[PDB]
């Protein structure tokens, strides 16, 4: 009937403080199509960021990618947010630069 | 080597928000290559690959055409699902369609596809001798015995052993050099210390394409399966893919652990371990 | 290129 979102969250390029690269999230898995994907640095919303267009794997359930372009620096900490109608409340998910 | 195109329909009801939403996706294998979507400021077949920018104005007009109509017809579709399973029009449901070729090496038809799901479950399936169906349901059976009565099946038959190799055949010679070229992966094994006696141990394939790939971790010559952490794969944006597999390891033992990674990019599969 | 032909429901 309704499947949720899989999650991942990682960068295009291994991340390098102060060398610019895109930000990644991949979300898929989720049946209906409806998904909010927010990308946040240091707790705050992103603007402009891209997204491509909806596809589906051979079992039906939708697949979509979220990026933005991004300067990883020590301090600095990335996330996505994802809401979808299987979820009582937004997931975040945080970037960890080995996963 | 084998090749595939793939259009891919998602018609998904609103109501109080507009007419059904109608998108269609593109594929020549992993590489999207067109997309129309109805809800777009002035809707139209749309290139999102160079080697289809080469298409003629006749050709993006006739996609254009094909796509406006089946929205039409996508959302007929979705008003007559309503009344095959008695439901109400308050809420929102999903059709979806995925249709398509495979080619061998020589160019010549593999298999065709082409199916429907409703919500999310199979509806309707083309059967692999492009001659017959299979319906899901008793719902679906009805669909079935009307396209019976107009032989869809023979139209869905001439498309996929005509046009649909012919078209596949032109995009793989136009795009050969992407759509022809396999990208290896790179691999690299990390090390991270979970507690004074256990590690994690991650096997990381990077920027192969395309996304087909085999990750497996052993310990002493013996796949471990059930105790492998494996992501799904994941698309960097550029075109390739990413993956990896994790397995936690007792410190002292990660010399009994390799991993093996098959691509088609490959000469022969690759043998990896952590480096110290 | 797409089949132009959509058989309904």
């Amino acid at each position: 009937i309704q499947r949720t979102p899989k999650i991942q969250v990682y960068s295009r390029h291994p991340a390098e403080n102060g060398k610019s690269n895109f930000l990644n999230c991949y979300v898929s898995g989720f049946h209906p199509s409806d998904i909010e994907v927010d990308l946040l640095k240091n707790g705050e919303r992103i603007e402009k960021v891209e997204h491509s267009d909806l596809s589906f794997s051979k079992d039906w359930s939708f697949y979509l990618l979220y990026y933005t372009e991004f300067t990883p620096t020590e301090k600095d900490e990335y996330a996505c947010r994802v809401n979808h109608v299987t979820l009582s409340q937004p997931k975040i998910v945080k970037w960890d630069r080995d996963m | 080597g084998s090749h595939s195109m793939r259009y891919f329909y998602t018609a998904m009801s609103r109501p109080g928000r507009g007419e059904p939403r109608f998108i269609t996706v593109g594929y020549v294998d992993d590489t999207l290559f067109v997309r129309f979507d109805s809800d777009a400021t002035s809707p139209r077949k749309e290139p999102r690959a160079p080697w289809i920018e080469q298409e003629g104005p006749e050709y993006w007009d006739r996609e254009t055409q094909i796509s406006k109509t089946n929205t039409q017809t996508y959302r007929e579709n979705l008003r007559t699902a309503l009344r095959y399973y008695n439901q109400s029009e308050a809420g929102s449901h999903i059709i979806q369609r995925m249709y398509g070729c495979d080619v061998g090496p020589d160019g010549r038809l593999l298999r065709g596809y082409d199916q429907d799901a409703y919500d999310g479950k199979d509806y309707i399936a083309l059967n692999e001798d492009l001659s017959s169906w299979t319906a899901a349901d008793t719902a679906a059976q009805i669909t079935q015995r009307k396209w019976e009565a107009a032989r869809v099946a023979e139209q869905d038959r001439a498309y996929l052993e005509g046009l649909c190799v012919e078209s596949l055949r032109r995009y793989l010679e136009n795009g050969k050099e992407t759509l022809q070229r396999a990208d290896p992966p790179k691999t690299h094994v990390t090390h991270h210390p979970i507690s004074d006696h256990e590690v994690t141990l991650r096997c990381w394939a990077l920027g192969f394409y395309p996304a087909e790939i085999t990750l497996t971790w052993q310990r002493d010559g013996e796949d471990q399966t059930q105790d492998t952490e494996l992501v799904e794969t994941r698309p960097a944006g550029d075109r390739t893919f990413q993956k990896w597999a994790a397995v936690v390891v007792p410190s002292g033992e990660e010399q009994r652990y390799t991993c093996h990674v098959q691509h088609e990019g490959l000469p022969k599969p690759l043998t990896l371990r952590w480096e110290p | 290129e797409e089949f132009g032909r959509a058989a309904s429901f």
